[PDB]
């Protein structure tokens, strides 16, 4: 027989001449019944056939076809929380796909393939069936039931063989506790075998400080309990006997430097044996040897475990490499700010010998940069020499935007709002641009905030703050306490250390005032301005263009840019006036940040957040009142309503404020309230002294997609504001606060959410003591 | 509400609620917490009209086989250890051979308490937990442990005779793989999937023959440990593989009469020429002993959780891990009577033994039957 | 958007909104095309499209492996001279692209992490396919590229200037004449390693460096 | 000016004077290499002139650096070992 | 919904980058010679037959 066509019924990937050639016989080849065996399984071997059934017309080939490609779609269900694409992943690994040879016989290999990863994936009852649903012409899509019933728990590990410790103490020092004996109290337990792979190293190095370098975990029995679901092991171990570190005899290359190798490795001889400290001690001439240059060292410790009196001796094996290894470093990922940026946060150098920590204190200036979500690097050696490493530090930037707002229910109600954006250095350009302000009938504030933190090369922070406050309280007009307050603030940094940076600026503070409040803090400020403005009445005006001079410092080794978990930080910053000021005072401030890890995971750190200022006049002058310093609502004392802490003035016996509003906004005025009325929020203390003690706290109920820079935080916050500057016969039957003795108490959590509008924190916190005047927002809403 | 919070699995319990010779007890007497939510050997055994029964919380009894009055009771709570408390915890049935009631247990220990009191006439520790009841026999306690040691402890005075590793299971399975002594030789079977007679004597192979399969590349039951354990009755050693493939086969050479290697058998008794097996359906079905020619089976029971279909009182007797004793009838797989005794469900099979039926569920601790 | 028509119908309204310009569209269609049914005849066409129509829905890395897909599908094609092309031209879009210029704020002392990419097959389509109508403008990419490739580094080469670190200078000035002694950001970083010399009392060897302003300047 | 605090910058790419007493002049530039690796810094310019030159930045007033060329020939061997201090 | 797609046929809207930036070169003096281009830097200048900008079609 000898072919003249070969009829296709059906290929959809394999091409007309492409299944031909397939075919062992082609067209004009001879045909033999062998060879249409042969044409069967070679366009079996096309991998896209799913039948193939060759015949011929007398020799003129007849080749039908069924088809295994394109995979149009593939459908999940029963796909519980194992994702479905890692149920397509197992798929995958059954060869199996979208848009793909879809042979029927990987159906079970699908299914079994799944449900050994259902064993593996912690459960053990947990089925699957996949379908095969035809789509058009060979098309398929594959349905997968997934018949998921339950999982499996790991209950309780019997570690047999254990002639050194109990089994439970073990438990206890891989994660236990006790449970309620009028005692601390602990939780559940759940089955994954690399939990059990990762305990029996924990059993290990339980064992390897004890003593017991013959501590060796014998085997491993995992009961079967017959649920599929009852996880007990019956480990057998060993502990040998316990063993001790009876000597170091450290030897090979120490590279110059053989007693500070031995001072790390000065050890008892006897003392019980503590691999795990020796494999940190070979680390320590590591290290060593990386910071005099050698960035591959190799250290060798090999304990000679003497059995003869139950001790162990420690031959080392150091070799170093050679010093100049940083010949040249790299930066990638400043794809939006230049590498000058991030190559000046850097502490190695090129041009020298490797101080191994130079790139990580860098790397932790890159951590205490904050343009950044990652701080990586590539330290890779490039090869010709012991002298040649690149460092070839790859970081990913910032992630921009953030919002803060504010409602006054505009376009329902008069045109009121709030607004409010950061940029976060937009675009990585070294400018992080952040603006505010509002317009009310109260007010019509106007800010500006934006600086190049390194403009001039010696770090120039060049910022340049505006303001302009059109702010006049209207009740319908001018009549309670107008103040248009508009300047400027622009301010710089400079380095002083790489850990410490200095601050300066200066402020232009002009202020537009009329009908005043008519009350004691208010005028008595206003007396030492040496004016004497109308107790009774709101009929007084001011004009202060304030000629400030502001300074600063701070310290910064604390981790992280956006969600740091150790260190300290201090911050001063303060004020003064100059001549060509309307009034003479200071306000000095510092604000800390210093973390302390009790959970050496850092999920537990001691957050520290208390507020100090204290400001009074250069000498015939008084800080002003609304200088003086106040507390509550999203303060460090929180639970709060805003400016609740404080020094409480009194309203004078008042008239019409120019205009009273009939029994409201009242000031002791004519229409209610009248007769020596308390102003009952807090005016402001010229001192403060508050605090907020916070904590890091994990999230071990959430998707940690976003818990990177989430953190819920508790708090015990405390405080007082008071006013040295205070009256007490003013004051007489009327709260006083010239002592710091107005200790508030508040306490609750502090739950930062990190959206693409930044981190966005919330309150909860009730206040159980509080002082005069304090008022109480439990449900505290922040940004 | 509260409701929708949880996930399920599936079983269809108790078809045939049927009392035709209508079940009462012969007594209750509960022991105490017994065989647990480990994978458990521990079963209650008859002897003497002193029931030496026992749990896992330290407890054994002598109960007495008219109400379980206790003649004698213990326990087997050591004060001291790795886990700083001891109980007995036992991976082996309850043995009564002589004044020993040998129990092997979870605490690796083989003990044999004296009968007439339950103190400890000998105890001798095996290789951890057993995968065995104690086979008290030619001097020696056979235990095959669950790291696949047979073993043999001298069964008068605790001594560790040979420790032979055999057939551990692929992946340290568990399952009943119990030292049966047939013709001289500790015929062991193996969660490997596998079954081997051994010279006792020794711990001298006869031969090794791997059945089918066992969990490791080809994944098999969780749901119920298929004891490999070989029930030799004659030459032709009839046992399971551990995914429930029955067999059939030579006591020394290994080599196959017939296999059902389609076995989803959970638990099986040779009842004459009839072999009598629980599937993985936890129905019974009688397949010859020339064969799987099934005799008879049932549907009466389905999904069930049984224990081994035993003959007490002219039936079939099952209990289930829903704790329904059942009465099969001997014949096509009909029930004749069905009991809840239960506090629980019994895990353990009901011992038809000194004309009651003796059982001890995990917490439904020993009742004991007759109709 | 992605169809599941037979493919020419797919092809006709793949075209139709290529040149609609619905590359949300457009490209749903040439999916369909190449991925439900891969024996389009202009399935090299349609990767052509794809190319096009995912730069031109700005799917620049997808261009890119629409790109690699073409080289795939077509490694034997008259347009991948276009791919050499279009491969830099997603790289040059993959490097700096932020809309930062308008104020006055530089991208070129940014990365040039795929402006050198861009620089490879801007080379790779000069030496690919020198002859090609992309090979001009992948001539005016090059020539341009080496001096944007010229500011990154030269603003490296400034830094160890500003570092102090003067063996880094010379390190990186050299570094940049071992990459591009031609542009004139390397005549200009010729004087910090002229200084860096004379900082580290290398001061014949910088004036060395100095002779080799006398000429390499010129 | 009166700085008192400062950032303090070093540059290594030294040689000891154990790396001095190891080289010679007519020894190679691998013989050297073998001891002393590559310099961070040579001539291109000229013959190998292996420039071994530490910097640090002490303080406001001095400056601290060890300048030391290693002049080979065409041939790679050793013609000049140049120690060179600060200033 | 305001988010859109559409954008059609040209090189990238540098066309600068159809210029070929004027490179002021580097000949180094004798007895000093300095290395060459390496590395991406390799232009085999062909400006023969070929579109720039808009001219080039891509499709």
């Amino acid at each position: 027989f000898v072919v003249k066509d070969i009829h296709f019924e059906g290929l959809q990937r394999v091409a007309v001449g492409a299944a031909l050639l397939s075919m062992p016989v082609r067209t004009g080849d001879t045909v033999n019944d062998e060879d249409i065996s042969n044409t069967i399984r070679a366009l079996f071997a096309t991998g896209n056939f799913e039948d193939v059934r060759v015949l011929r017309d007398g020799d003129t080939l007849l080749v039908q076809v069924k088809e295994r490609p394109t995979i149009a779609s593939i459908t999940f269900s029963g796909n519980k929380s194992v994702k479905d694409d890692m149920l397509k992943q197992n798929l995958e690994a059954s060869g199996v796909r979208v848009g793909e040879s879809l042979d029927r016989t990987t159906i079970a290999d699908i299914e079994k393939g799944l449900e050994d990863f259902y064993y593996s994936v912690g459960k053990y009852s947990a089925s699957v069936k996949a379908v095969v649903t035809p789509l058009p012409r060979n098309r398929v899509d594959l349905k997968l039931v997934f018949q998921e019933g339950v999982s499996a728990e790991i209950q309780q590990i019997n570690i047999v063989g254990n002639h050194a410790f109990t089994t439970d103490e073990l438990i206890s020092h891989f994660q236990l506790r006790d449970e309620v004996p009028w005692w601390n109290v602990v939780g559940d337990r759940k089955y994954q075998k690399q939990k059990l792979a990762g305990d029996l190293e924990t059993l290990r190095s339980y064992y390897l400080d004890r003593g017991y370098a013959r501590f060796n975990i014998d085997s491993t029995q995992v009961s079967l309990t017959p649920d599929k679901k009852g996880i007990y092991v019956t480990v057998n171990i060993t502990e040998g006997d316990q063993y001790k570190l009876s000597g170091v005899e450290v030897s090979g290359n120490l590279a110059g430097h053989s007693a500070e190798i031995e001072q790390l490795t000065k050890i008892e001889p006897g003392e019980l044996y503590n691999g795990t400290k020796v494999t940190k001690m070979e680390d320590d001439i590591k290290k060593l040897l990386g910071r005099y240059g050698y960035a591959y060292p190799r250290v060798q410790s090999m304990p000679e475990i003497n059995d003869a009196d139950k001790t162990v001796k420690l031959r080392v094996n150091v070799d170093a490499g050679n010093r100049f290894y940083v010949r040249k470093i790299r930066f990638e990922g400043n794809d939006t700010s230049k590498d000058a940026v991030l190559r000046r946060e850097m502490r190695q150098m090129e041009g020298a010998w490797l101080g191994s920590d130079l790139v990580d204190q860098g790397k932790e200036r890159l951590n205490r940069l904050g343009f950044f979500e990652t701080v990586d690097t590539d330290t890779q050696r490039v090869p010709g020499s012991p002298d040649q490493v690149d460092v070839v530090y790859k970081v990913k930037e910032r992630n921009t935007g953030s919002f803060n707002f504010g409602i006054g229910y505009g376009t329902e109600s008069g045109v009121s709002f709030q607004a409010g954006v950061q940029q976060d250095n937009w675009l990585g350009t070294g400018y992080a641009v952040g603006i505010n302000g509002t317009k009310n009938d109260y007010q019509t504030y106007a800010e500006l905030s934006v600086t190049n933190p390194y403009f001039t090369v010696d770090g120039v922070s060049l910022g340049g703050r505006l303001f302009y406050n059109d702010f006049q309280a209207d009740d319908a007009d001018l009549s309670d306490y107008t103040n248009k307050s508009y300047g400027t603030d622009v301010t710089l940094g400079f380095p002083i250390n790489e850990y410490n940076s200095l601050r300066a600026g200066l402020g232009y503070v002009h202020n537009s005032l009329s009908n005043m409040q008519p009350q004691v803090a208010m005028w008595r400020y206003l007396y030492s301005m040496g004016e004497h403005p109308s107790t009774s009445d709101q009929d007084n005006s001011f004009k202060t263009d304030d000629f400030t001079f502001n300074y600063g410092w701070t310290y910064n080794k604390l981790d992280r840019g956006y969600f740091p978990t150790d260190g300290s930080r201090v911050n001063l910053t303060g004020k003064v006036t100059i001549p060509g000021s309307d009034n003479e005072y200071y306000k000095v401030t510092l604000d800390t940040a210093t973390y302390v890890p009790i959970d050496d995971d850092h999920k537990w750190v001691v957050l520290g957040r208390t507020r100090w200022g204290y400001g009074d006049g250069l000498g015939g002058k008084e800080m002003p009142f609304y200088e003086n310093f106040y507390a509550g609502g999203s303060s460090t004392v929180r639970g709060f309503q805003s400016n609740t802490i404080g020094p409480k003035a009194v309203y004078f016996p008042h008239q019409a404020s120019n205009y009273d509003p009939d029994y409201d906004y009242e000031c002791a005025t004519q229409d209610g309230a009248k007769d020596l009325c308390k102003s009952d929020d807090a005016v402001g203390g010229n001192a403060m002294a508050v605090a907020s003690l916070e904590f890091i706290t994990p999230t071990p109920f959430i998707s940690d997609k976003y818990a990177n820079s989430v953190r819920t935080s508790f708090f015990w916050d405390m405080g007082t504001v008071w006013d040295t500057n205070w009256d007490s016969s003013q004051y007489s039957g009327y709260p006083d606060y010239s002592d710091p003795s107005n200790i508030r108490m508040s306490a609750g959590i502090a739950l930062q959410w990190m959206s693409p509008l930044g981190p966005l924190v919330f309150s909860y916190a009730q206040p159980f003591k509080k002082y005069d005047g304090d008022k109480a927002e439990q449900f505290q809403f922040n940004i | 509400l509260f409701n929708s919070e949880e996930d399920v699995v599936k079983m269809s319990p108790l078809p045939t609620v049927e009392n035709q010779f209508t079940p009462t007890t012969a007594w209750s007497t509960s022991v105490g917490s017994g065989i647990g939510n480990f994978y458990s050997n521990l079963h209650p055994a008859l002897a003497d009209n002193v029931v030496y029964a026992a749990d896992r919380a330290g407890l054994v009894k002598a109960l007495n086989a008219d109400d379980g009055k206790e003649i004698w009771s213990v326990s087997l709570a050591e004060k001291d250890g790795w886990f700083s408390k001891e109980p007995a915890l036992l991976s082996g049935g309850v043995t009564v051979s002589g004044g020993h009631v040998y129990i092997g247990s979870e605490k690796a220990q083989v003990y044999a308490l004296n009968t007439s009191d339950g103190t400890v006439a000998w105890q001798t520790k095996v290789a951890g937990e057993a995968l065995s009841r104690p086979v008290v026999s030619d001097g020696l306690v056979l235990i095959h442990t669950s790291n696949g040691q047979l073993q043999a402890l001298n069964e008068a005075d605790g001594a560790v005779k040979w420790t032979v590793n055999l057939d551990m299971p692929s992946l340290s399975l568990r399952g009943e793989s119990a030292p049966t002594t047939a013709f001289g030789a500790a015929v062991v079977g193996g969660d490997n999937g596998r079954v081997s007679a051994v010279l006792m004597e020794q711990g001298q192979m006869i031969w090794q023959q791997r059945i089918s399969q066992a969990t490791g590349s080809t994944e098999i039951d969780r749901l119920s440990d298929v004891d490999t354990t070989p029930v030799v009755v004659n030459g032709v050693v009839f046992a399971l593989a551990y995914n429930g493939n029955l067999t059939a086969l030579d006591l020394r050479s290994g080599q196959i009469m017939w296999k059902r290697e389609l076995g989803s058998v959970n638990d099986f008794i040779v009842d004459g020429n009839r072999i009598y097996l629980v599937d993985q359906n936890d129905r019974v079905m009688a397949l010859t002993i020339d064969g799987g020619v099934t005799l008879w089976t049932q549907s009466d029971l389905l999904h069930r959780l049984l224990t081994s279909p035993v003959l007490y009182n002219g039936n079939l007797v099952v209990g289930d891990s829903e704790g329904y004793l059942h009465w099969i009838n001997v014949e096509d797989g009909r029930f004749v009577a069905q009991q809840k005794v239960d506090s629980s469900g019994f895990q353990t099979e009901p011992v038809a033994a000194d004309g009651k039926l003796l059982i001890q569920a995990k917490d439904g601790t020993v009742y004991s039957i007759t109709r | 958007e992605v169809p599941d028509n037979p493919p020419n119908e797919i092809y006709a309204t793949a075209q139709q909104k290529l040149q609609d310009g619905n590359w949300r569209q457009a490209i749903t269609q040439l999916e369909a095309l190449d991925n439900r049914y891969p024996f389009g005849p202009y399935s090299q066409q349609v990767q052509l499209d794809l190319i096009y129509a995912y730069y031109k829905n700005a799917d620049l890395p997808l261009a890119q492996a629409a790109i690699d897909r073409f080289i795939r599908l077509n490694p034997t094609h008259p347009n991948i001279d276009y791919v050499m092309y279009m491969r830099g031209l997603t790289n040059m879009a993959l490097d700096d692209s932020a809309l930062q210029g308008f104020f006055g704020v530089d991208r070129s002392d940014r990365d040039p992490q795929h402006a050198r990419a861009a620089f490879s097959d801007f080379s790779k389509l000069v030496r690919g396919y020198p002859n090609s109508q992309y090979t001009t403008d992948a001539t005016k990419r090059l020539v341009f590229l080496k001096d944007r490739l010229a500011k990154y580094e030269y603003s490296v080469a400034e830094y160890y200037t500003e570092r102090g670190a003067w063996v880094a200078v010379v390190n990186r000035v050299e570094g940049m004449l071992r990459d591009y002694p031609d542009t004139q950001a390397t005549r200009d970083a010729l004087p910090l390693m002229e200084n860096a010399y004379r900082q580290m009392q290398m001061n014949a060897q910088a004036e060395k460096v100095a002779k080799i302003i006398a000429a390499n300047s010129s | 000016e009166r700085v008192v605090y400062r950032p303090d910058i070093n540059q290594g790419n030294y040689l000891t004077a154990n790396d001095v007493s190891k080289i010679r002049v007519g020894m190679t530039q691998q013989q050297v290499a073998y001891a002393l690796g590559t310099p961070l810094m040579s001539d291109p310019f000229g013959t190998n002139t292996w420039f071994y030159v530490f910097r640090q930045q002490p303080g406001h007033e001095g400056v601290t650096q060890q300048t030391l060329t290693l002049t080979f020939n065409s041939s790679g061997v050793l013609t000049n070992i140049d120690n060179k201090p600060a200033l | 919904c305001s988010s859109d797609s559409r954008y059609k046929r040209q090189v990238s809207g540098d066309e600068a980058y159809l210029e070929a930036a004027p490179l002021a070169e580097l000949h180094a003096p004798a007895g000093m010679i300095l290395p060459v281009t390496s590395g991406d830097y390799a232009i085999p200048v062909t400006n023969g037959s070929g579109a720039v900008g808009k001219a080039l079609d891509i499709r």
